[PDB]
RNA sequence: AUUAGAGGUCUUGGGGCCGAAACGAUCUCAACCUAUUCUCAAACUUUAAAUGGGUAAGAAGCCCGGCUCGCUGGUGUGGAGCCGGGCGUGGAAUGCGAGUGCCUAGUGGGCCACUUUUGGUAAGCAGAACUGGCGCUGCGGGAUGAACCGAACGCCGGGUUAAGGCGCCCGAUGCCGACGCUCAUCAGACCCCAGAAAAGGUGUUGGUUGAUAUAGACAGCAGGAUGGUGGCCAUGGAAGUCGGAAUCCGCUAAGGAGUGUGUAACAACUCACCUGCCGAAUCAACUAGCCCUGAAAAUGGAUGGCGCUGGAGCGUCGGGCCCAUACCCGGCCGUCGCUGGCAGUCGGCAGAGCGAGAAAGAGAGGGACGCUACGCCGCGACGAGUAGGAGGGC
RNA sequence: AAACCUCCCGUGGAGCAGAAGGGCAAAAGCUCGCUUGAUCUUGAUUUUCAGUACGAAUACAGACCGUGAAAGCGGGGCCU
RNA sequence: AGCGUUCAUAGCGACGUCGCUUUUUGAUCCUUCGAUGUCGGCUCUUCCUAUCAUUGUGAAGCAGAAUUCACCAAGCGUUG
RNA sequence: GUCUACGGCCAUACCACCCUGAACGCGCCCGAUCUCGUCUGAUCUCGGAAGCUAAGCAGGGUCGGGCCUGGUUAGUACUUGGAUGGGAGACCGCCUGGGAAUACCGGGUGCUGUAGGCUU
């Protein structure tokens, strides 16, 4: 009483169903598996971001004021051209009133 | 290739692509029978890429023009060199037909290679169809209408319209 | 049925080419990998540490974590009807950076180049690549030479 | 000699039915919205496109189209995808509501932005829907084999408007 | 792995040969070596495709400026992490709304086909790869048929088709169909598919190649058809005829040194190469079409049947024509979608519009029906189904 | 013919415990010297895979050590 | 190729090769295990021809006799 | 033009034989007291500078071998997709696309980074 041992035929078609689905890519991808040397600097580094804090916030706002100067210091044919005007509706209204008065 | 209807023939020129190394590419023109010419750029393809290395994704049809006969209302005798295919085996082969048109022999050329030797058309490659004299032909089934006094009668008629008259009341002779 | 080896099979796939046995060029080593670098895998049978598995001897992934003598690559493994993006340790050796981005990267550069550029002329001109198009309409010159008249060959039975 | 220009416009009509395709033939045949027998599409020519139409060479049979075949289809079975719904083109006013920011404001725009291949070609063959054409009045050749050796699939490239009178 | 000769040298040697004896010499025969040469490899390979497998084609990107670090250090070096600010022509084509989480039945004997493929002589056998089928599925066609070809199904009317057909059964060629091919005392007659091979044919139709012809063919008839010689080494005799070797010439159209018709050999004659009359094609070998031989089984018998031979057969091909539940058009039912529309039935406290291509204002200084809103109404698209799941049952 | 000695040629035709394949020439081989990384301890990952184990394996990290002038290398066997 | 004095094919026919047949055995497991009564013989019928005899014939190494080989042919026989 | 040191690429760089090498340099070469190591100062280590391009090395040459790169083989082999194509089969032909390899015949025979000399 034998029988078939192994067979991939129906399978192909079986994973295409609900498709073939690409991992789930996403930003700020999970930091597990880093060594740990240069994982354990990097929560130093973390942990000491609030003592320049002063120096931040009085860095970029001299650097604000500064961009705000170079700025300171500076600041197919015309028949269906002119047909594509009257057929507006927003700036043609002065437009068709010339032919309004060519009824009277 | 289905060698349908009555066959034409095409003076079809093509080239390679030009190149930065070789700037304009030699023409090659050939003579194409087919019955429209959609298939005839089509089998010019196929010619071109066994005597040069060109495919048609290297090449560029150039002209697909229609060639008409010279004189269609002068009965000639032409002259076909074949290429065909049996089921053993190709062989060369040298017909002769009497017609008023290349085409018109082309295409009689194709019917008597499928009635004499069961050859399919995409089994048949002519290469030369040559107008010859009288004096120049060898097959005898054509050199036998030399005649300037022919004279011959019409034998045993096969009666047509033979289902108008249905049921008729007399014996239809066949003696005009 | 077939063996669960690692090496099951790969006769072709880890040996050294022709004429390229021996010692590995020294510049395998001496090029740097930051995070995130398009990197691909082709095994190498001298360094027998730190080899990838057959199944990633050509897929092409991106570094995540960097060691002394090996890096930690992000690659896509397909399982039956699923992909997975499985991180593996690879030594150097069996590492390129793959060029399969820098022509993008190239790309970019004329990208913000014409971006700006041209600007101040005004113009708009094409950044996207659109695909090779028909050709246009133009003339054959046929000077003086008639195009030759091609023929089939008879038959030569060769053998 | 003069080499004409490649034609940049092609259309392309399904022949063979639905049972039993291969499944990268089947990805192709929706991705140029075929998924019908006898279902019409207009697709411009490029070597993008051209090695998709090699893909799907037994099942479709196109061609190149002409100025009259064109007016024919959009006016005879032209019906636009407005809000994902196949309404007939019976008034102008359906196509410039869709269409207007592309200029096309009329059917005879629609037609020059389709016969002739404009830089807005694709917003405005995605909204035709594809053409629901009839049997072949007057009856194919072969259906099977390819055009070239008889039958009546792949490029049959000025006979297509041939095709289109008899199909429309 | 394997075949064959060549050219080398004593590079060792097998018996040799004048040599006591010598790479002194001898023809050699071997291996051995060097250029070549024939044939191969699932478990050989320098080369090496087609098809195929990844990755990329931006905003999570670019480009500035500055902080933090116990990490890294000639070097605010290196790298990583933080802030802050600036850049959208959305950076290939095509198509399409996506993402995501629960709970979960059935199933876990499969089978067939193109292509690839292992074992086996093979199998409607056993075992795999890829795709599609059947199972779960009707329909048109293949006479018949789980799987082949076409095409997938709500209920109908019209039109048109596919694959198949169109002498009759049997819808359609009752076409002034085309050009051939074939005669079978076993004709042949349409994928899967249901039956034949080597070999052969002066059957016939094509071809291929090489020779023969006014210096004359091929047959035909009629003439020399001898001779040294009746050759001898000779067998009793062979004188053209039992059996091998010499297998010439002069005369000269020419005569083989005798292929046959008989004795002991002749006589006898007709056989070669040639004469003639008559004078235009003929011979030789291959080749491939149809046809025939090769071809023998048990109930009576099967191109489906009848029957068909100016096909109703085979080959290449025409227009016409026939019809599927397929396609187009129209109706009706239902499901799905628009997460569509409608409380505006706002009436002498009235004034009847919001279908309008274009981000926004009909702004103030006496009158049918309807709307069980769990109701009513409008558009599109769609409809197979076992196991199984759910919903609704006026 | 084959003991030992010397020169020359020698891309691996050898060797590396074993089956085969891969790999290897100032070495992974051979020969010497010093040694115990075949030790102690978290996790992450790979392979089979349900993406569970066991086994085996790869990258690190924290220790204590070996060796080396040093860079380095070593947490068993060149890999399977 | 040879045997057959001579002589390939009257009759045979090696080395090879091409089939046919389902009266041998295999192979297979498709149908039947809520059963299809599983060896022979006896009895009785019909069918097949790959022909032993008989009718008509061809070929022989057929003189006559006897015996081979082949063709049309299964009508009729093939016993104690 | 070129060399030395350290290299990258790893034969267009290799191999065989022949020729020529100014200057510096690299070498050969002379020695063993010390350092160090051998059966042996050959090698390794060390101290030197009488000699020398003889060799290594560099450049060049060879109807050179190899290697590298083309042509040819060849649109051949093979192959994706398609047919109610052919054939008793074995297998072949066509449509649609892609497309090799020897023999054979050519061309080529190291480029180059950093530092330092020499030719002043």
């Amino acid at each position: 009483a034998k029988s078939k041992n192994h067979t991939t035929h129906n399978q192909s078609r079986k994973w295409h169903r609900n498709g073939i689905k690409k991992p789930r890519s996403q930003r700020y991808e999970s930091l597990k598996g880093v060594d740990p040397k240069f994982l354990r600097n990097m929560r130093f580094a973390k942990k000491h971001n609030k003592k320049g804090l002063k120096k931040m916030q009085a860095n970029n706002a001299k650097a604000m004021a500064a961009r705000a100067e170079a700025i300171k210091a500076l600041v197919v044919s015309r028949k269906l051209h002119r047909l594509a005007y009257i057929a507006h509706p927003k700036l043609g209204r002065r437009a068709r009133a010339r032919i309004a008065r060519g009824l009277r | 290739m289905k060698a349908s209807g009555t066959l034409r023939e095409y003076k079809v020129v093509g080239r390679c692509l030009p190149t930065p190394k070789c700037r304009t590419p030699p023409l090659y023109r050939m003579r194409i029978f087919a019955p429209n010419h959609v298939v005839a750029k089509s089998r010019f393809w196929y010619f071109v890429s066994q005597l040069k290395k060109m495919k048609k994704s290297s090449g560029e049809i150039v002209y697909c023009g229609q060639v008409f006969e010279k004189s269609p209302l002068r009965v000639k005798n032409f002259g076909i060199w074949l290429r065909y295919d049996s089921r053993s085996g190709t062989h060369n082969m040298y017909r002769e037909y009497r017609d008023l048109t290349t085409a018109g022999a082309v295409t009689q050329c194709y019917r008597d290679m499928g009635a004499r030797h069961r050859a399919r058309a995409h089994s048949i490659q002519i290469m030369k169809v040559e107008e010859i004299a009288a004096s120049k032909c060898r097959r005898p089934a054509v050199k036998q209408f030399h005649d300037s006094k022919i004279k011959f009668p019409l034998p045993h008629r096969v009666l047509r319209r033979q289902h108008k008259p249905r049921f008729t009341t007399k014996r239809p002779n066949t003696f005009f | 049925t077939n063996t669960k080896g690692k090496r099951r099979g790969t006769r072709y796939m880890f040996s050294r080419p022709f004429r390229k046995h021996g010692v590995v060029p020294l510049a395998t080593y001496m090029r740097i990998y930051k995070k995130g670098d398009i990197v691909d895998i082709k095994g190498m049978g001298t360094v027998q540490k730190g080899m990838p598995h057959k199944c990633y001897h050509g897929k092409t992934g991106r570094v995540y974590n960097v060691t002394q003598h090996a890096v930690g690559i992000v690659v896509n493994k397909q399982v039956k009807g699923k992909i997975l993006a499985k991180r593996i340790n690879v030594r150097i050796e069996h590492i390129k950076h793959s060029k399969s981005r820098d022509s993008f990267l190239k790309r970019v550069k004329e990208n913000d180049q014409k971006k700006k550029e041209a600007k101040e002329k005004g113009t708009w001109v094409q950044l996207k690549r659109q695909p090779a198009p028909p050709r246009e309409a133009h003339f054959v010159r046929t000077n003086g030479k008639e195009p030759e008249l091609l023929e089939p060959i008879p038959y030569e039975f060769m053998a | 000699f003069y080499v004409p220009a490649e034609p940049k416009l092609a259309f392309v009509i399904r022949i063979r039915g639905i049972n039993g395709v291969s499944p990268k033939v089947r990805k192709v045949l929706q991705l140029l919205r075929l998924r019908q027998i006898f279902n019409g599409t207009f697709v411009k020519l490029n070597k993008a496109s051209i090695n998709m139409l090699r893909i799907v060479e037994p099942y479709i049979a196109w061609g190149y189209p002409n100025l009259k075949s064109v007016n024919e289809l959009i006016y005879k079975r032209g019906y636009g995808k407005i809000n994902k719904k196949r309404i007939a083109l019976t008034d102008n006013t359906l196509i410039a509501r869709s269409l207007g920011k592309y200029n096309i404001i009329c059917m005879e725009d629609l037609i020059h932005e389709i016969y002739t291949v404009g830089k807005h070609f694709k917003e405005a063959n995605n909204f035709l829907w594809p053409f629901k054409l009839s049997s072949p009045r007057g009856g194919m050749k072969k259906k099977t084999t390819h055009f070239v050796e008889g039958g009546d699939a792949g490029n049959r490239e000025d006979q297509i408007n041939r095709l289109i009178r008899r199909m429309n």
